[PDB]
DNA sequence: ACCA
C-alpha cells in the first residue's frame, strides 16, 4: 500500500517499523523528507498475512530537464534486498504509487556487492550501476559505494574507544586529549552554529560545494538528541573541529564535519573517538565513517578514515534502477560503456 | 555536489 | 598537508 502522510496513526506505524528494523536507515525515515524539503515524498510498504509491516520504501521525487521525475529511495528499501522476490513485490507497489510520473526508481541499499547478487538483479530486469561505472570515481553514484565501516560486534567487551585499536593508533587518539582538546555534544542551535562555522570553513578551504544552514536546521528539527548529535572540539575556548553523527538502525554514521583554519591539535581524532564512544555506550553494531574514492594511500579520505577502520572498506551493490521510461533513462543516465 | 547525504 |  501507499502511505497517507496525513494519517498520523498510519505514519506512526510506518515509523515504528522503520525505527525497529535491522535494515533501518536515517535516509529512509520520514524525517528525511523534511530535510529534503525540495523533493516530493511518496512512501509505500508491504504487510504480512497478519497486517504487520514487513517491508517499506521511502521515495523522494526530484525534477529533471524532461517531463519526468527522478524517484530515489536513498539507502532503501528497508527489508532484506537479497530476498529479490519480496523486493519485486515492494518495487511493484512503489511503481503503482509513482503513477507514471518518474522515468526511473533508483535505490542504493547498504548491501555488499557480489557477482551473484548483481546477476540476480539484472535477471529480474533491474539495471545496476557499480563496478561498470567505477572508473568515473566516487561520484559515479549519488552516494559513495565504497565505505569505511567499523564493525563493533568484533569487540563485544570493549568499554572505551581505545579498546578497539592497536597501540600505535591508541597514541594517535590520545594526542589531542593530551594537548588539551575537549569535546562536548548536543543537538541545539548553539552546536549547530559551531558546526556551520567549521563546515563552511572546510568547504572554502577545499573549493568544494556546501549546503545552506537551513538544511541542518531542518535536520535538527526532524531528529531528536538521541538520534542526531553534534560533537564540538575546543582547546582553551578556541573552536577547532566538529562533526555530526546520526544514530539509526544498526549504526552511528559520521555524516558531516569540518575544522577551522590554523592549528587544530588533531581535534578531528578526538571527535571520532567520542562518536565511537557514543556507539559503544549505546551498544550499536556499526560505526560508519562514510565514503572513500579508492582503497589507496593516494586517496586522502581513505588515509584519514583508515586510522579508525583497519578492516577492508565495505563495497556496496551500488545503484539499482527500475527503469520506467527507457527513452528518458537513456538520455539522462550513462551505463559506463 | 561535493558527499551525498 | 589533507584530516572532508
Amino acid at each position: 500500500p501507499v502511505l497517507n502522510l496525513n494519517d498520523p496513526q498510519a505514519v506512526e506505524r510506518y515509523e515504528e517499523f522503520m525505527r525497529q528494523s535491522p535494515y533501518g536507515q536515517v535516509t529512509q525515515d520520514l524525517g528525511w523528507a523534511k530535510v529534503k524539503n525540495n523533493w516530493e515524498p511518496v512512501d509505500v510498504y508491504l504487510e504480512d498475512d497478519q497486517g504487520a509491516i514487513i517491508a517499506a520504501m521511502s521515495m523522494l521525487l526530484g525534477d529533471t530537464p524532461t517531463d519526468k521525475k527522478f524517484a530515489y529511495a536513498s539507502k532503501g528499501p528497508v527489508m532484506d534486498v537479497t530476498d529479490v522476490d519480496l523486493l519485486d513485490r515492494l518495487v511493484d507497489e512503489a511503481v503503482k504509487a509513482l503513477d507514471g510520473r518518474a522515468y526511473v526508481l533508483r535505490f542504493d541499499p547498504e548491501v555488499a556487492y557480489s557477482d551473484e547478487f548483481n546477476t540476480t538483479l539484472q535477471d529480474h530486469g533491474y539495471v545496476t550501476r557499480n563496478r561498470n561505472v567505477a572508473d568515473a570515481g566516487m561520484h559515479a553514484t549519488i552516494q559513495p559505494r565504497l565505505n569505511m565501516v567499523l564493525d563493533l560486534t568484533k569487540f563485544p567487551d570493549a568499554k572505551t574507544t581505545l579498546d578497539l585499536y592497536p597501540s600505535k593508533t591508541k597514541s594517535k587518539i590520545k594526542r589531542p586529549f593530551r594537548d588539551g582538546v575537549e569535546v562536548h555534544s548536543g543537538n541545539s542551535a548553539t552546536e549547530l552554529d559551531e558546526f556551520f562555522k567549521t563546515y563552511t570553513t572546510m568547504a572554502e578551504r577545499h573549493g568544494i560545494t556546501h549546503r545552506p544552514i537551513e538544511y541542518f536546521q531542518r535536520m535538527q528539527a526532524a531528529f531528536d538528541a538521541d538520534t542526531m548529535r553534534i560533537f564540538v572540539a575546543e582547546r582553551e575556548g578556541k573552536l577547532l573541529s566538529t562533526g555530526i553523527a546520526l544514530k539509526y538502525g544498526r549504526k552511528i554514521w559520521y555524516m558531516y564535519a569540518g575544522s577551522m583554519d590554523g592549528n587544530t591539535y588533531y581535534a578531528p581524532y578526538a571527535v571520532q573517538s567520542e562518536m565511537i564512544q557514543w556507539a559503544l555506550d549505546t551498544n550499536t553494531d556499526l560505526y560508519d565513517l562514510g565514503g572513500i574514492e579508492s582503497e589507496s594511500t593516494d586517496d586522502s579520505l581513505y588515509v584519514f578514515k583508515h586510522v579508525f577502520v583497519k578492516d577492508a572498506p565495505r563495497e556496496y551493490i551500488g545503484e539499482i534502477d527500475k527503469v520506467l521510461d527507457p527513452e528518458v533513462y537513456a538520455e539522462l543516465v550513462k551505463d559506463g560503456h | 555536489a561535493x558527499c551525498x547525504x
